[PDB]
């Protein structure tokens, strides 16, 4: 239960009672009024579409920034005066380095 | 300021059609080779075309 | 995550995985792909969601 | 938030606000 | 009920009602949703029933 | 009696047969 959609990447933790209905909840449950959190139910009998899944989202940013994170890929030698395919921390391109 | 009319008019059409590569025009980047490099091909034909 | 060298290729043929959905970027080819920052979220979701 | 296209190279515009 | 102006605020609200139990559509938002036609079944249940 | 999808949109499938 919720007043409006999540903004994208927002998190919420508030457990206020929903006030649904036009009655004020005074911030005790009842009628027009519900809990906002709900419980799962997982059970080794459930259905594939009931069995809990275990989930993780990646998201990658580039902020103009040192590039901390980078790949597994290893750097060789400096090449000047020729043109070359340079890649400085992702950035691809072609070109005479001086 | 007749001569120097045409000059700054013809800088200034070059001006923005120099900065007309930098917009995304829906894409996902301007530059076309970051998305030659981070998508595959079929993926990068939309952001491409 | 900073700091660090990563490495998503054997996440990729790890095969412990239902599914490995990437938008904006390819599997295969961020292999050698750099960022200032990966941030990772962790929940349990239910399987029809 | 929405943040711009300047400030975020590769990622998404929008940031972590909750 | 059909060719009518329906007002399911004032039974959401009327407070007399025991039991309000909706399946598939939220109580506070059919309110500004249109339906062709609607239908009534009326009866008598028993407490535990 | 029991109707196809496309005839209902947002109502059960399931109609009065009493
Ligand atoms: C950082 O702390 C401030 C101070 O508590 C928070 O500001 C409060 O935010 C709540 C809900 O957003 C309001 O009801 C309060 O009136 C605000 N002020 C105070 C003094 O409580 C702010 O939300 C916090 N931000 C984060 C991201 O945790």
């Amino acid at each position: 239960f919720r007043k409006s959609n999540l903004k994208p990447f927002e998190r919420d933790i508030s457990t206020e009672i929903y006030q649904a209905g036009s009655t004020p909840c005074n911030g005790v449950e009842g009628f027009n009024c519900y809990f906002p959190l709900q419980s799962y139910g997982f059970q080794p009998t459930n259905g594939v579409g009931y069995q809990p899944y275990r989930v993780v989202v990646l998201s990658f940013e580039l902020l103009h920034a040192p590039a901390t994170v980078c790949g597994p890929k290893k750097s060789t030698n400096l090449v000047k005066n020729k043109c070359v395919n340079f890649n400085f921390n992702g950035l691809t391109g072609t070109g005479v380095l001086t | 300021g007749k001569l120097q009319d045409v000059v700054n008019q013809n800088a200034q059409a070059l001006n923005t059609l120099v900065k007309q590569l930098s917009s995304n025009f829906g894409a996902i980047s301007s530059v076309l080779n970051d998305i030659l490099s981070r998508l595959d091909p079929p993926e990068a034909e939309v952001q491409i075309d | 995550i900073s700091n660090c060298v990563a490495d998503y290729s054997v996440l990729y043929n790890s095969a412990s995985f239902s599914t490995f959905k990437c938008y904006g970027v390819s599997p295969t080819k961020l292999n050698d792909l750099c960022f200032t920052n990966v941030y990772a979220d962790s929940f349990v979701i239910r399987g029809d969601e | 938030y929405r943040r711009p296209r300047e400030q975020i190279i590769i990622g998404s515009l929008w940031v972590f606000c909750g």
